[PDB]
């Protein structure tokens, strides 16, 4: 009862430590579907908890903040993610996403084409994906095998991410990443707790790993939590936006190289108070295959 | 001298009875906001409603050039305020309809630009 004024549910950090064997996700309130606000699509109801549930988190924010968003083009051709993380994002904040089909975006640049198309010459302060791309239920590669070396190459250390699974669509590798995170959880949004989609956060990006996660038994616990604590639907969270725009922190940015990353720094990024990468112009390209 | 004239085309689409553009992205938002017509962030005031503005361009969404010599969209990127009455069809209001470049207030929609203000309040 109490969960259902929140924006959702994050996986309790006991479940991390558990060793489950893999079976069926069985959803009690399966099949249903929640009171939205009026005209509002779910994908607008979705990011909306989502954002709201990682205000609640230390995320590093620092002025000139750099976002991109995988997965972000609809059936019909708009982006309504984008438009929530725009809103949700500090003004100015540099906005790209990306799908493999043609839609029209409030990012300032959009990508079109197979994510492994996608090429970026800088880092990023936060990676949010909508990808979906299921499959015996053994772990997904294709966007996922991409996702997992962006992480690695382009995510800023301190950097956050916030990656859509579901039980078929998910990857052991990215499990394993979040052990490189000062943090991570499974986030299920109350409007979609009828649904075995969660967002897997890693917060706070370390380019290391703090904790070996075998991603295969941690997929096992997801769903055990899933199947062992009912999710009520809820749109409650969505009607009051008072509190909805992320807090402009202006997180310290800075250019240290892989020697001087020490204990200091891994607690300064810990706690969403740093930001490394280097700050060049942000330059980015979708590879086209060229045939006659 | 050609040129495709998208907003007279979409103007007789809709005399003609034809259905609005649909799937134009509604945010949620406090509806306590300025009302101010094209923002950065949503400003709808309790008779409006707040729109991502690239879904609420005509030239965005046919994927047709903007009518201007840079090509530059108004909408693209922020948040367009539309009267409730009218959010059945953010297309054509944002066609139809001009802001005050002074108020930044939808002209005949916010606009009180041209009112008298004749008695002053202490
Ligand atoms: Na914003
Ligand atoms: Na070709
Ligand atoms: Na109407
Ligand atoms: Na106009
Ligand atoms: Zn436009
Ligand atoms: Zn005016």
């Amino acid at each position: 009862s109490s969960q259902a004024w929140q924006p959702g549910v994050a996986m309790p950090n006991l479940y991390k430590m558990q060793r489950m064997l893999l079976e069926k996700c069985d959803l009690q309130n399966y099949g249903d579907s929640a009171t939205l606000p009026k005209g509002i699509m779910m994908n607008v109801a979705k990011y909306t908890q989502l954002c709201q549930y990682l205000n609640t988190l230390t995320l590093a924010v620092p002025y000139n903040m750099r976002v991109i968003h995988f997965g972000a083009g609809s059936d019909k051709g708009v982006a309504p993610g984008t438009a929530v993380l725009r809103q949700w994002l500090p003004t100015g904040t540099l906005l790209v996403d990306s799908d493999l089909n043609d839609f029209v975006s409030d990012a300032d640049s959009t990508l079109i084409g197979d994510c492994a198309t996608v090429h970026t010459a800088n880092k990023w302060d936060l990676i949010i994906s909508d990808m979906y791309d299921p499959k015996e239920n053994d772990s997904k590669e294709g966007f996922f095998t991409y996702i997992c070396g962006f992480i690695q190459q382009k995510l800023a250390l301190g950097g956050s991410v916030a990656i859509k699974i579901t039980e078929h669509s998910w990857n052991a590798d990215l499990y394993k990443l979040m052990g490189h995170f000062a943090w991570w959880t499974a986030f299920v949004t109350n409007v979609n707790a009828s649904s075995s989609e969660a967002f897997l956060i890693g917060c706070n990006y370390l380019g290391k790993p703090r904790e070996q996660i075998d991603g295969y038994v941690m997929h096992a616990n997801y769903i055990f939590w899933r199947n062992t604590n009912p999710i009520q639907l809820s749109s409650y969270s969505l009607f009051d936006m008072s509190k909805f725009p992320l807090k402009l922190r202006g997180t310290a940015v800075m250019s240290l190289k892989e020697g001087q990353i020490n204990d200091m720094i891994l607690s300064l990024l810990s706690k969403g108070r740093l930001i490394i990468r280097e700050n060049n112009r942000v330059v980015i390209s979708s590879d086209v295959l060229v045939n006659n | 001298a050609f040129a495709v004239d998208a907003a007279k085309a979409y103007k007789d689409y809709l005399a003609s009875g034809g259905q609005p553009i649909t799937n134009c992205v509604k945010m949620l938002c406090t509806h306590t906001g300025t009302g101010q017509a094209i923002t950065v962030t949503p400003e709808a005031n309790m008779d409006q409603e707040s729109f991502g503005g690239a879904s609420c361009c005509l030239y965005c969404r046919c994927h047709i050039d903007h009518p201007n010599p840079k090509g530059f969209c108004d909408l693209k990127g922020k948040y367009v305020q539309i009267p409730t009455t009218c959010a059945n069809d953010p297309v054509g209001f944002t066609l139809k309809n001009t802001v005050c470049t002074v108020c930044g207030m939808w002209k005949g929609y916010g606009c009180s630009c041209d009112q008298l203000r004749e008695p002053m309040l202490q």
